DNA sequence: TACCACAACGAGGTACCTCTCCACCAC
DNA sequence: GTGGTGGAGTACCTCGTTGTGGTA
RNA sequence: GUGGUGGAGAGGUA
C-alpha cells in the first residue's frame, strides 16, 4: 500500500525498490549477454563499466576471464548485489544513472497492467525489488480457541494460555465497554454461566446439546470464595435473603 | 544463554542541584551521594535553611556536625578548616 | 560548599562517562567474591 | 547493554533521564536500535565501533586531525575526554591530501552542535555508522528514514525466519560480511590451505 | 434469592460457630501417607472428604447415606465439594490485636481507647504497662509505666491498682469501655470547648461510639481471641512431577501461627519464665500478623526465596493490585483469538472466520445439530466425525452459523465500539478476516494486531448483539454523533481521484442522457475518468416530509462525480458529490445521509461506496516515487540567504556587540520563519505544480502529484509531515524541551547528516518514551471515571425542573471557537426561546434540538439559550433523559436503562492517548457593546473603567456577538456604544503597565504623610525621565517613617474636602512603595487620574488535576462579599482588608499573608464574585461563592480548552455528566435532624427536608451546603461499601464497613456485576424493576 | 429480508423492550407452542421473531395471549 | 494556638505469546 | 526422613493525600 | 456410577 509510505516518513523502500529493480534489470542483462554466448572481453568490460560508473571501486583485470569473470557473470545472473553504506551510500542521481544504464525507465515507474481487467493503469506506478522478510509471528501458533476445558482449581475459571487450552480474560475493561451497551443478559451470562458456574456450565450444555438456550442464573463460586476468605479475615458477611 | 552486559552507574561521588519544589521555593543545591562498589551510601543533605543534613543509606537526616566530631576533628578545629 | 557557593558545577548522569558498562567478567567475579567470602566465614568458624 | 538488573535501575524507576537519548551516546550506544514498549531506552545496544575502557568505560574511535591535514592515527576515547576537543564529522570535504576544503564544517566543541572552521577542529569520526547497532547498520538508505521507522525496522529485522533457501538482498550495506563472520553460523578456515 | 449483602465484626462465639474444628496439627498431608492427619490443616474430621462420599476407613462406601458418620471414621461422610465451604478455627494461648484496625491510616482502637496508637504499640509488645482499676490510687487508668515503675506503684500501692501488659490488656480495656457512658461524655464534652481540632477528635469520638452502639458490635471482639482458618481447597498445595510439591503461602502461614501457638501452650502449663513466656506471646502476635496481612510492620519472606509471602489481604485485592481479576476479569469459555485480515469483500455487518475456530467455538451446538438430525445418535460417534471432518460436518457447521451473531473485540477496548458483534462468515484459513470500514472504530491496523472472538449463547444474549451490538447499529461515536464508519485512506483516496477535474481531458464537454450513459462510455474507455461534462440526472429530494421530490438536470460535472452518484441512495441532492470529495466532505455526507434517509440505507450507501472506493482506487495507479517529492527551487537560495545571516549574526557576536542569549533568539527566529518560507514556498509550488494544454493557450490547474492526493485528500499525511519529506526539516528539541540552535536542512529524500540524525533520534525517542506513560497514565485516568460513575443510569423519563445552563457559542479570542448550534445539538431546551423582540415564543419548552431546530435557530438571531442538564434533573438516585440530551450513537432521545454513566466515561477517558495585551483592538467591523461595565466617564469623556469586572462586545449587525474581549482595571475606551468599529480598531487603549490608582474625585489633593526618605523620595531618574516622587519602602524607610504611610488627602482644588460616595471617609487611599505620584501635591486632578502606579499545565496532567479538583500551590485569592474593600496590615504579616458592604456591613475579612503578591486595590468595591488576588482558579471556592452552573462552566470550558487543543471533539454532555457525579454529596451547615456537619448525599439531605417540611417542626429542616468532591475521593465515598472495596484502598473501605457494620443494597452496576446478577440497567432494568415491586410491595 | 431493527426500534422506542417481546417470541418459537405469523424464509427462531415484532403483527398483548 | 515541615500509605494500562525455574537440615 | 526454623545485605520513583509533633 | 496448574525471572507482540 503506497498510502503507508506519507505517513510513517521511511523514503527507504522506494529507494531500495527503485536500486533493486535497477539490480534485477542488470541481473537478467548480464544474463542475456551470458545467454549470447558472449566472450569474455564483452562481460569484463560491460562489468567494469558497471564498476566504473560512480563510487567504490572496480578491481577488474585482476582475474582470470575465463575462470573468474565466468564464475563471478553465473554467481551475478541473479542480479547484481549492490552495497550502500549508510550515510555514505548511493545518491539519487547513481541510482538514476544506473538505471538508465539498465535500460530501465528513467522515473523508476512504469505503467503497470491490471491481471484481471487487463486494462492498464492510467498513472505510472513504482515497481522494484525490495527485500522482504518473514517474522516469527505465524498464526500456526496464535490460532488458540476454546469452547470448553479444565479450569482453576480455586476459581472454576478457564486457564490463561493457548498452551492450556485457555479461554481469554474478559477484562474489566471489556465489561465497562459491554454495560456501555445495554447488553446486560450477555454480560450476566459471560460473567456467570460462560465462567465460574459449576452447576451451570454442566446444564447449559445440556441446554445447548438439546437446542435450548434458557440459561439459569447460578452463583459464581469465585465470590463465594471471597466470601470464605473475608470470613476467614473475621469479618461477619452474610446476606439479608 | 548470554550475559547482558550491564550499564549501572559507576561507584563514586555525584553532586546533585535539580530543582524540586520540595523547598517549596526557587531552588536548592541539593545532596551529595558516595556510591561504593560494596557497603553503605553516605548521603550529604543540604537543608533548605543553609543547613548541611548527613545521613547513611537507611538512616533520618542528621547534621554534618556529627559526622564531623566522629572523625575525629574539633568542634572549631573543623570549623577553621572548613568555613575559613 | 562550592557547589552550593556558586564554585564549581554539578554532575550530570547523562554522560555516558558517569556510567558504566559491566561484562561477565565482572559479575562472575562478584559472584564468586561473595561465594569465597561465605566460604571463607565458614572456615574461620571451622578453622579455629 | 542494559539498565536493568542488580545495581540497575527497575522498570518502576523509568523516569526520563535513563530512557532518553545525550549526546554523549554518540558513536558509544546505538541511539536507534531500543525495543519499543516498557523497556524502551533501558536496554539498549553498543555502537558498531564500541569499546569499553580499562575503566569500564565506553570508549569510541576518532582519527586525529590537524588543523588542515587529517593524521591518519586513530584513537579511542571516552565520553569525558571528548570535552576539550572538537569534533567533526566523518564526512567532509577533503583536498585529496588530508586537508579538509570545507570553510564552516559542522563540529561538537563540548556536546553542542554547531558548524566550525577546519583550522578548529581536533578530532573526526572513522565511518559514519560508528553511531547505530550493528541491526541498525543494515538497513539501506537508512539516511532517508525516520527514526521511530528505523528502530522498528530493526526490531523486526531482529525477528526474520531462516526461509528454505536464503537469498542475498540485493541492496545491502557492506556489513553483511562482516556480521556474517562474526557469527559463529559459518565454517570459517582456521588454517589456510 | 438474597439480598442487601452484610459486614460485620467476627464474635468468637460465632466464629466457632462457622468453625468446623480445632486444628491443632500444623503439619499437613502426610506425604510418606497418602492421608491428611488428625487436627491438621486439612483434616477430614474438620473439613470434609477427600473422595466424595467416603469415610476414612471406607467403612461406608455406600452412597445411600450422604450425611452419616461413621464410628470408626468419625468424619462424616458426605459429598467433596463441601471442603470450600466448611471452615475451621484455632484456638489462641493468648488473645491477639488485629493489624488492620490497629495499623489502618486511624487507628480505631487508639480511637476507641482515645489515646496515639504508640501506647499501645509500646503495650502490645509488653515494653509498658498500664493500670487496670486504679480505684482510690495514685494511678489512674490511663497512666502506662516501666519495670522499675511498676515495681514503686506495686510497692506503694499494694493492691487497687493492677498493672497489665499485651494485647490481654486491650481486650480487658476494650470490654471495660462503658460505650454508653463514654459516648454520654464525649457528647457533653464536645460544645464544651470551641477549639476546632479538640472538637474535631470529639466529633470524631461520637461517630465511632454510635457507629458501634447502633451496629450492635461489641469492641471487644476486635482484639480476637479465636480465628478462622481458610477452607483447604482455597489454600490448595499442588505436588508436580517427580515428587515435587507446591504449597500456598497461606499454608505456610498457618503453620508457623499454629506451631507458635503450641509452643506457647506447652511453655505455659509448665510457667516457663516470665521474660520468655512474654517473648513467645510477641512472636505469636507477630506471626498472626503476618499470616492476616504482610508488609504492614514486619515484611516477613519465605525460605530460600526473596519474593515476600502472599498474605491474606493479597488475596482480598485480587490479581493486577486491587482490580480483582478473579471477580471482574473472569476469563471466559467458548472464545479464541487470531490476528486479523482484511475483508474487502466483507458486507459490514459479516466477518470472516477460520473454519477450525467456528466448529472448535461452536462444538456443543454441532452436537446438538448431529444429535437431532440423525447422523449422531451416540456422542463417541459425534467426536468421531467431527474429529475426521466429514464433508457432512461443514453443512451442519455452516447451517448454525448461519443466523448466529458472533461476538468480537480488541485488546484494548476504549470505548463500546472496542467490541462489536458480527455475522461470521467461514473461510478457509487461520486468520479473522476484518470489515476494513470498522477498523477505525476498533483502531485496529493491519500490522500483526489480535482480534479476541466470542460467540453468545442464550438467545437473549444474541438478539442483544443483534439489536444493539450489531457493528450496522452502532455507526455514530457515542463521544460524539460524528460517524465512526468513516472511509479510511485507500477508499478516501480512491474516491478523490474520481472526483477531479482535468483541465484538458478525453470527452470533455460532451453531454450525457443519464448514468448509464457515462459508466458506458467511461467502462468503454473513449472517456476520461475526469472531464467536465454535461448530464441530465434524476435526483429525488425529500425537501418536505413524506414526499420524495424527483426532479431531472442538467448539470455540469465530472465523469468520475456522475459515476459516483450513482450509488448515493434517494433521499440527497446530487451537488453534495460535484465537489473534490475529501475525507471531512465524505464525513460530512455520510452524516448527512445517515440524519435524512434512514439507518438501512444509510450502511447500504457505506457499502457500495467503499466497494466502489476500493475498486476505482485499484483502477487508479496512484504509486509513490522518489520523482513525487519536489523539492522547490528557491529552497537552496533561501538557505543560502539564512546561512549568510546567521554567519553574520555570529560574527557580531564574536565581535561582543550581540549578546549570548539575544543571539540565540535571533538567530532561532531567524531559522524558524526559513523554515515557515520554504514550507509555503514548496507547498504552493507542490499545490499548483499542474502545466496543461487546452486547445491552444498551457494553463495550470490543481496538481496531481500522488503525494499530493494523498496530502489534500486528507486519506493519509498531513503539511507536517511533507515539510520534513519534502521541505528543511525546521529545529529539534534538546531533552531539556531547548529547541537546538541548528536546524536540519536537508529533508528525508535528500538524505541526513550522521548528526541530523542524531538529533531527529532524540526527537523521536522522546515521543516514543513519552508515549508508554501517556497510555499508563490515560488508563489510570478513565478507569477511575468509569469507577465513579458506574452507577449513573437513566432512571426517570423527565425530572421537569425549570433549571438548565445558560449556554452559548465559544466566543474566546477576537473569533468564533464553536458555533451555537454545534453546542446545542442534541440537547432539550430549559425554558422559553425569544426573538431579540421579547415576548416572541421560538421554541416554546424542552423540545429536542434537532436538525431543523439548529437551522431554524441559525435563521433567527439566537445567541444565547438555556439548556436541560444532568447537573439539573433533581430526580433522585438517576437521571431524567429530558435534561439528559439526545442519545449520541442514536439519532432518537435516550432510552431508560442506558448506562450514560459508563458511556461518559468512555468518551473522555478514550482519546487520552491522543493527548500529551495591553489595549483592546477589535478584530472585524461590528456594533460595539458594554457588559458588566461600572465607570463614569472622564473629564474629556476618556471613561476609565478603574473596574475589575468588565467585558467588550462587539455585536453583529444581526446583534449577536461576534467576539468579545475583556476589559482590564484602567481602560480608558473610546466609548461609542452602538456604533460600528473598523475592523482594526483600537477602541479601548489601555495600557497596565502597572497597578494604576484612579481618582474618581476632582480637586488639589493632600499628600499627607509624604515625607522625603522616610514615607516618599523625589527620586528622579536620568535625562530627566520624570519628575515625581517616589514613596519609601515600609522597610527601607526609617524607623519611624516604616510606620508612616503616605496619604493623599481629598481636598478640592479651593479646600473643600472630598469623600467617597456611600462611605463618609475621603477617597485618600495609601500611597505605598513602588508607587509613582506624578501629579503634583496640591495639584487639581480629573476624575480618573492614574495617583499610584504599582508595577505587576496541560495534557493528561491538567485534566486529571481538573476531574480531582486539587487545590493550586498559591490559587487566585478571591473577594468573599461584594462592598468596600480596605487595606492590608502588614505588619502582622497578613495584608487584613476589612469588607464594609454598603446594604449591610460585615467586617469579617480574612488577612492575606504579604508572602504572596496581591494586587487588590484598597477602597473599592468588593464584588463578591470577583478575584482579590491573582493566581490560578481554585474550583471549591467557586462552587461555594459563585454557584453551581458557573463551577460547571469554568470546568467544562478548562478541560474543552485542552481537549480541543488536540482537536479531538467530544460532546459536554460527558463532561457534564461526570460533573453531577462529583456533586452527589453535600455538607450540612445547621441539621435540626442529622449532625451539624456531615458529608452526606444530597438525596438524603432532599429526603429529609421534604420529611421534616410535612414532619415534627418546619425547624428541623436543614440548611446544607453543596460540597465539591473528586473523582478518586468520590468514588471512595460511595453508599455502597463493595463498588470502593473493588476501586482502591481495599483495606480502608473494608475497615469503615467493618466498624460501621455497613450493609450494602446491591443497587449499582459493579454490585450486580461482582454477585453475577443482571445489570441494573440495559436490558435487566426490567428485571430490577420486577424485583423491586415485588420486594417493597410486600 | 434481513432485521428491521432500526425502524422497529423507533416504533417502541426503546431497543430495550424489543429485545424482551423478541426473546419471549423467539421462546415461543422454540417451544413449539406457537406459529410464526410470518412465512419462514428458513431462518431461525431469533431472526423471525425480528421480523414478526418488525412487521407490527406481534405485541405485548399479542405475546402475553399466545402464552 | 493555626500553619507547617515531615513521614508514611497508597495509587500508578490493557490483552496476548515464548523460554527457564522453583526450603534447608540431618542423627 | 521427619520434625523444626532464625539474621548480613540492602538502600537508586513520583505525586497526592493524610496524620503529626513543632513554632508563632 | 469418574475426570487433570501456583509463583518468580527474562524477552516479545498489539
Ligand atoms: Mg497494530
Amino acid at each position: 500500500n503506497p498510502l503507508g509510505v506519507p505517513s510513517r516518513m521511511n523514503v527507504g523502500q522506494i529507494l531500495e525498490t527503485h536500486l533493486g529493480l535497477a539490480a534485477k534489470g542488470l541481473g537478467e542483462k548480464i544474463n542475456r549477454m551470458l545467454e549470447e554466448q558472449r566472450k569474455v572481453a564483452e562481460l569484463r568490460k560491460f562489468l567494469h563499466e558497471i564498476y566504473n560508473e560512480i563510487g567504490g571501486r572496480e578491481e577488474n583485470l585482476d582475474e582470470l576471464g575465463d575462470n573468474e569473470i565466468l564464475a563471478l557473470a553465473k554467481n551475478l545472473r541473479g542480479g547484481v548485489p549492490m552495497a550502500t553504506p549508510v550515510f555514505d551510500g548511493a545518491k539519487e542521481r547513481e541510482i538514476k544513472a544506473m538505471l538508465k544504464l539498465a535500460d530501465l525507465p528513467e522515473s523508476g515507474q512504469m505503467r503497470l497492467f491490471d491481471g484481471r481487467t487487463g486494462n492498464q493503469f492510467e498513472r505510472p506506478t513504482t515497481v522494484g525489488y525490495m527485500y522482504m522478510l518473514k517474522l516469527n509471528h505465524l498464526v500456526d501458533d496464535k490460532m488458540h480457541a476454546r469452547s470448553t476445558g479444565s479450569y482453576s482449581l480455586v476459581t472454576q475459571q478457564p486457564l490463561g494460555g493457548k498452551a492450556q487450552f485457555g479461554g481469554q480474560r474478559f477484562g474489566e475493561m471489556e465489561v465497562w465497554a459491554l454495560e456501555a451497551y445495554g447488553a446486560a443478559y450477555t454480560l450476566q451470562e459471560m460473567l456467570t454461566v460462560k465462567s465460574d458456574d459449576v452447576n451451570g456450565r454442566t446444564k447449559m450444555y445440556k441446554n445447548i446439546v438439546d437446542g435450548d438456550h434458557r440459561m439459569e442464573a447460578g452463583m459464581p463460586e469465585s465470590f463465594n470464595v471471597l466470601i470464605k476468605e473475608i470470613r476467614s479475615l473475621g469479618i461477619d458477611i452474610e446476606l439479608e435473603t | 544463554r548470554v550475559i547482558v552486559s550491564q550499564l549501572h552507574r559507576s561507584p563514586g561521588v555525584f553532586f546533585d542541584h535539580d530543582r524540586g519544589k520540595t523547598h517549596s521555593s526557587g531552588k536548592l543545591l541539593y545532596s551529595a551521594r558516595i556510591i561504593p562498589y560494596r557497603g553503605s551510601w553516605l548521603d550529604f543533605e543540604f537543608d533548605p535553611k543553609d543547613c548541611v543534613f548527613v545521613r547513611i543509606d537507611r538512616r533520618r537526616k542528621l547534621p554534618a556536625s556529627v559526622l564531623l566530631r566522629a572523625l575525629g576533628y574539633s568542634t572549631e578545629e573543623i570549623l577553621n578548616a572548613f568555613y575559613a | 560548599v562550592d557547589i552550593r557557593n556558586g564554585k564549581g558545577i554539578v554532575d550530570d548522569i547523562d554522560h555516558l562517562g558517569n556510567r558504566r558498562v559491566r561484562c561477565v567478567g565482572e559479575m562472575a567475579e562478584n559472584q564468586f567474591r561473595v561465594g569465597l567470602v561465605r566460604v571463607e566465614r565458614a572456615v574461620k568458624e571451622r578453622l579455629s | 547493554v542494559s539498565a536493568l538488573g542488580p545495581g540497575g535501575l527497575t522498570r518502576e524507576r523509568a523516569g526520563f533521564e535513563v530512557r532518553d537519548v545525550h549526546p554523549t551516546h554518540y558513536g558509544r550506544v546505538c541511539p536507534i536500535e531500543t525495543p519499543e514498549g516498557p523497556n524502551i531506552g533501558l536496554i539498549n545496544s553498543l555502537a558498531t565501533y564500541a569499546r569499553t575502557n580499562k575503566y569500564g568505560f565506553l570508549e569510541s574511535p576518532y582519527r586525529v586531525v590537524k588543523d588542515s591535514l587529517v593524521t591518519d592515527e586513530i584513537v579511542f576515547l571516552s565520553a569525558i575526554e571528548e570535552a576539550d576537543h572538537v569534533i567533526a564529522q566523518a564526512s567532509a570535504t577533503l583536498n585529496e591530501k588530508g586537508q579538509l576544503v570545507d570553510e564552516l564544517v559542522a563540529v561538537r566543541h563540548l556536546n553542542e552542535f554547531t558548524v566550525k572552521a577546519p583550522e578548529d577542529v581536533t578530532l573526526m569520526d572513522v565511518s559514519p555508522k560508528q553511531v547505530v547497532s550493528v541491526a541498525a547498520s543494515l538497513i539501506p538508505f537508512l539516511e532517508h528514514d525516520d527514526a521511530n521507522r528505523a528502530l522498528m525496522g530493526s526490531n523486526m529485522q531482529r525477528q526474520a525466519v531462516p526461509t528454505l533457501r536464503a537469498d542475498k538482498p540485493l541492496v545491502g550495506t557492506g556489513m553483511e560480511r562482516n556480521v556474517a563472520r562474526d557469527s559463529g553460523v559459518c565454517v570459517v578456515a582456521r588454517r589456510g590451505g | 434469592e438474597f439480598d442487601a449483602i452484610r459486614i460485620g465484626l467476627a464474635s468468637p462465639e460465632m466464629i466457632r460457630s462457622w468453625s468446623f474444628g480445632e486444628v491443632k496439627k500444623p503439619e499437613t498431608i502426610n506425604y510418606r501417607t497418602f492421608k491428611p492427619e488428625r487436627d491438621g490443616l486439612f483434616c477430614a474430621k474438620i473439613f470434609g472428604p477427600v473422595k466424595d462420599y467416603e469415610c476414612l476407613c471406607g467403612k461406608y462406601k455406600r452412597l445411600k447415606h450422604r450425611g452419616v458418620i461413621c464410628e470408626k471414621c468419625g468424619v462424616e461422610v458426605a459429598l467433596a465439594k463441601v471442603r470450600r465451604e466448611r471452615m475451621g478455627h484455632i484456638e489462641l494461648a493468648s488473645p491477639v490485636a488485629h493489624i488492620w484496625f490497629l495499623k489502618s491510616l486511624p487507628s480505631r482502637i487508639g480511637l476507641l481507647l482515645d489515646m496515639t496508637l504508640r501506647d499501645i504499640e509500646r503495650v502490645l509488645y509488653f515494653e509498658s504497662y498500664v493500670v487496670i482499676d486504679p480505684g482510690m490510687t495514685t494511678l489512674e487508668k490511663g497512666q502506662l509505666l516501666n519495670d522499675e515503675q511498676y515495681f514503686e506503684a506495686l510497692e506503694e500501692f499494694g493492691d487497687d491498682f493492677d498493672a497489665r501488659m499485651g494485647a490481654e490488656a486491650v481486650h480487658e480495656l476494650l470490654n471495660a469501655i462503658d460505650l454508653e457512658h463514654e459516648i454520654g461524655r464525649l457528647r457533653e464534652e464536645i460544645p464544651q470547648t470551641n477549639s476546632e481540632t479538640k472538637i474535631k477528635k470529639l466529633s470524631k469520638r461520637l461517630k465511632l461510639m454510635e457507629a458501634f452502639q447502633g451496629s450492635g458490635n461489641k469492641p471487644e471482639w476486635m482484639v480476637l481471641t479465636v480465628l478462622p482458618v481458610l477452607p483447604p481447597d482455597l489454600r490448595p498445595l499442588v505436588p508436580l512431577d517427580g515428587g515435587r510439591f507446591a504449597t500456598s503461602d497461606l499454608n505456610d502461614l498457618y503453620r508457623r501461627v499454629i506451631n507458635r501457638n503450641n509452643r506457647l501452650k506447652r511453655l505455659l502449663d509448665l510457667a516457663a519464665p516470665d521474660i520468655i513466656v512474654r517473648n513467645e506471646k510477641r512472636m505469636l502476635q507477630e506471626a498472626v500478623d503476618a499470616l492476616l496481612d504482610n508488609g504492614r510492620r514486619g515484611r516477613a519472606i519465605t525460605g530460600s526465596n526473596k519474593r515476600p509471602l502472599k498474605s491474606l489481604a493479597d488475596m482480598i485485592k485480587g490479581k493486577q493490585g486491587r482490580f480483582r481479576q478473579n471477580l471482574l476479569g473472569k476469563r471466559v469459555d467458548y472464545s479464541g483469538r487470531s490476528v486479523i485480515t482484511v475483508g474487502p469483500t466483507l458486507r459490514l455487518h459479516q466477518c470472516g472466520l477460520p473454519k477450525k475456530m467456528a466448529l472448535e467455538l461452536f462444538k456443543p451446538f454441532i452436537f446438538g445439530k448431529l444429535e437431532g438430525r440423525g447422523m449422531a445418535t451416540t456422542i463417541k460417534a459425534a467426536k468421531k466425525m467431527v474429529e475426521r471432518e466429514l464433508p457432512e460436518v461443514w453443512d451442519v457447521l455452516a447451517e448454525v452459523i448461519r443466523e448466529h451473531p458472533v461476538l468480537l473485540n480488541r485488546a484494548p477496548t476504549l470505548h463500546r465500539l472496542g467490541i462489536q458483534a458480527f455475522e461470521p462468515v467461514l473461510i478457509e484459513g487461520k486468520a479473522i478476516q476484518l470489515h476494513p470500514l470498522v477498523c477505525a472504530a476498533y483502531n485496529a491496523d493491519f500490522d500483526g494486531d489480535q482480534m479476541a472472538v466470542h460467540v453468545p449463547l442464550t438467545l437473549e444474549a444474541q438478539l442483544e448483539a443483534r439489536a444493539l451490538m450489531m457493528s450496522t447499529n452502532n455507526i455514530l461515536s457515542p463521544a460524539n454523533g460524528e460517524p465512526i464508519i468513516v472511509p479510511s485512506q485507500d477508499v478516501v483516496m480512491g474516491l478523490y481521484y474520481m472526483t477531479r477535474e482535468a483541465i484538458n481531458a478525453k470527452g470533455e464537454g460532451m453531454a450525457f442522457a443519464d448514468l448509464q450513459e457515462v459508466d458506458r462510455a467511461y467502462r468503454s474507455g473513449q472517456a476520461s475518468l475526469h472531464a467536465r461534462v454535461k448530464v441530465r440526472i434524476n435526483e429525488k429530494i425529500k425537501g418536505e416530509d413524506g414526499q420524495l421530490t424527483a426532479n431531472t438536470r442538467i448539470v455540469d460535472t465530472t465523469v468520475g462525480r456522475a459515476l459516483l452518484f450513482q450509488v448515493v441512495p434517494a433521499g440527497l441532492p446530487f451537488d453534495v458529490v460535484n465537489q473534490s470529495m475529501k475525507k471531512k466532505a465524505i464525513s460530512k455526507l455520510i452524516n448527512h445521509c445517515y440524519r435524512v434517509v434512514g439507518l438501512k440505507d444509510t450502511v447500504i450507501f457505506a457499502d457500495q461506496l467503499m466497494y466502489t472506493g476500493f475498486a476505482y482506487s485499484t483502477i487508479s495507479g496512484v504509486s509513490i516515487g522518489v520523482n513525487d517529492f519536489v523539492i522547490p527551487d528557491e529552497k537552496a537560495r533561501i538557505i543560502n540567504a539564512a546561512t549568510d545571516e546567521v554567519k553574520e549574526i555570529e560574527s557580531q557576536y564574536a565581535s561582543g556587540l550581540v549578546t549570548q542569549g539575544e543571539k540565540y533568539n535571533k538567530v532561532i527566529d531567524l531559522w524558524s520563519k526559513a523554515n515557515d518560507e520554504v514550507s509555503k514556498a514548496m507547498m504552493a509550488n507542490l499545490s499548483k505544480e499542474k502545466v496543461v494544454d487546452r486547445e491552444g493557450k498551457e494553463v495550470d490547474q490543481e496538481s496531481f502529484n500522488s503525494m499530493y492526493m494523498m496530502a489534500d485528500s486528507g486519506a493519509r499525511g498531513s503539511a507536517a509531515q511533507i515539510r520534513q519529506l519534502a521541505g528543511m526539516r525546521g529545529l529539534m528539541a534538546k531533552p531539556d524541551g531547548s529547541i537546538i540552535e541548528t536546524p536540519i536542512t536537508a529533508n528525508f529524500r535528500e538524505g541526513l547528516n550522521v548528526l541530523q540524525y542524531f538529533i531527529s533520534t532524540h526527537g523521536a525517542r522522546k515521543g516514543l518514551a513519552d508515549t508508554a506513560l501517556k497510555t499508563a497514565n490515560s488508563g489510570y485516568l478513565t478507569r477511575r471515571l468509569v469507577d465513579v460513575a458506574q452507577d449513573l443510569v437513566v432512571t426517570e423519563i423527565d425530572c421537569g425542573t425549570e433549571h438548565g445552563l445558560l449556554m452559548s457559542p465559544h466566543i474566546e479570542g477576537g473569533d468564533v471557537v464553536e458555533p451555537l448550534g454545534e453546542r446545542v445539538l442534541g440537547r432539550v431546551i430549559a425554558r422559553d426561546v425569544f426573538k431579540p423582540g421579547s415576548d416572541e415564543v421560538i421554541v416554546p419548552a424542552g423540545t429536542l434540538i434537532d436538525e431543523k431546530w439548529v437551522d431554524f435557530l441559525e435563521v433567527m438571531s439566537v445567541d444565547e439559550v438555556v439548556v436541560r442538564s444532568p447537573i439539573t434533573c433533581e430526580t433522585r438516585h438517576g437521571i431524567c433523559a429530558m435534561c439528559y440530551g439526545r442519545d449520541l450513537a442514536r439519532g432518537h432521545r435516550v432510552n431508560i436503562g442506558e448506562a450514560v454513566g459508563v458511556i461518559a466515561a468512555q468518551s473522555i477517558g478514550e482519546p487520552g492517548t491522543q493527548l500529551t495585551a495591553d489595549n483592546v483592538q477589535v478584530k472585524n467591523g461590528g456594533t460595539i457593546r458594554l457588559h458588566n461595565l461600572k465607570h463614569v466617564v472622564r473629564a474629556d469623556g476618556a471613561l476609565v473603567a478603574v473596574s475589575r469586572s468588565g467585558e467588550l462586545a462587539v455585536a453583529d449587525d444581526f446583534g449577536r456577538e461576534r467576539e468579545r474581549y475583556k476589559l482590564p482595571y484602567g481602560a480608558v475606551i473610546s466609548v461609542k456604544e452602538g456604533d460600528k468599529v473598523d475592523p482594526g480598531a483600537i477602541v479601548a487603549k489601555w495600557d497596565p503597565h502597572t497597578h494604576p490608582i484612579v481618582t474618581e474625585v476632582d480637586g488639589t489633593v493632600a499628600f499627607v504623610g509624604m515625607e522625603e526618605g522616610i514615607t516618599v523620595k523625589r527620586q528622579t531618574d536620568e535625562l530627566t525621565g520624570l519628575t515625581n516622587i517616589e514613596v519609601m519602602d515600609p522597610k527601607d524607610r526609617p524607623a519611624a517613617g516604616k510606620d508612616i504611610r503616605p496619604a493623599v488627602k481629598l481636598i478640592d482644588a479651593a479646600g473643600k474636602d472630598l469623600l467617597l460616595p456611600g462611605t463618609d471617609v475621603p477617597a485618600q487611599y495609601f500611597l505605598p512603595a513602588n508607587a509613582l505620584v506624578n501629579l503634583t501635591d496640591g495639584a487639581k486632578v480629573s476624575i480618573g487620574d492614574v495617583v499610584a502606579r504599582i508595577p505587576q499545565t496541560g495534557g493528561l496532567p491538567r485534566v486529571a488535576d481538573l476531574f480531582e479538583a486539587r487545590r493550586p500551590k498559591e490559587p487566585s485569592i478571591l473577594a468573599e462579599i461584594s462592598g468596600t474593600i480596605s487595606f492590608g496590615k502588614e505588619t502582622k504579616g497578613k495584608r487584613r482588608l476589612v469588607i464594609t458592604p454598603n446594604d449591610g456591613s460585615d467586617p469579617y475579612e480574612e488577612l492575606i499573608p504579604k508572602w504572596r503578591h496581591l494586587n487588590v486595590f484598597e477602597g473599592e468595591q468588593v464584588n463578591r464574585g470577583e478575584v482579590i488576588s491573582d493566581g490560578p482558579s481554585n474550583p471549591h471556592d467557586i462552587l461555594r461563592l459563585l454557584g453551581v452552573s458557573s463551577l460547571a462552566k469554568y470546568i467544562v470550558n478548562e478541560i474543552q480548552d485542552v481537549y480541543r487543543l488536540q482537536g479531538v471533539k467530544i460532546n459536554d454532555k460527558h463532561i457534564e455528566t461526570i460533573l453531577r457525579q462529583m456533586l452527589r454529596k453535600v455538607e450540612v451547615s445547621e441539621s435540626g435532624d442529622s449532625s451539624f456537619i456531615k458529608g452526606d448525599q444530597v438525596e438524603l439531605t432532599q429526603v429529609l427536608e421534604e420529611n421534616e417540611q410535612l414532619g415534627t417542626e418546619d425547624k428541623f429542616p436543614a440548611k446544607y451546603e453543596r460540597v465539591l468532591l473528586g473523582i478518586t475521593k468520590a468514588s471512595l465515598s460511595t453508599e455502597s461499601f463493595i463498588s470502593a472495596a473493588s476501586f482502591q484502598e481495599t483495606t480502608r473501605v473494608l475497615t469503615e464497613a467493618a466498624v460501621t457494620g455497613k450493609r450494602d443494597f446491591l443497587r449499582g452496576l459493579k454490585e450486580n456485576v461482582v454477585v453475577g446478577r443482571l445489570i441494573p440497567a440495559g436490558t435487566g432494568l426490567a428485571y430490577h424493576s420486577e424485583r423491586k415491586r415485588q420486594r417493597d410491595l410486600g | 429480508a434481513r432485521v428491521t431493527v432500526e425502524d422497529c426500534l423507533d416504533n417502541v422506542d426503546n431497543r430495550f423492550e424489543l429485545v424482551m417481546l423478541a426473546t419471549k417470541r423467539a421462546r415461543q418459537l422454540a417451544t413449539g407452542g406457537k406459529e410464526p405469523k410470518v412465512a419462514w424464509e428458513n431462518d431461525k427462531p431469533t431472526v423471525v421473531a425480528l421480523r414478526e415484532i418488525a412487521s407490527g403483527l406481534v405485541d405485548e398483548n399479542v405475546v402475553q395471549q399466545e402464552d
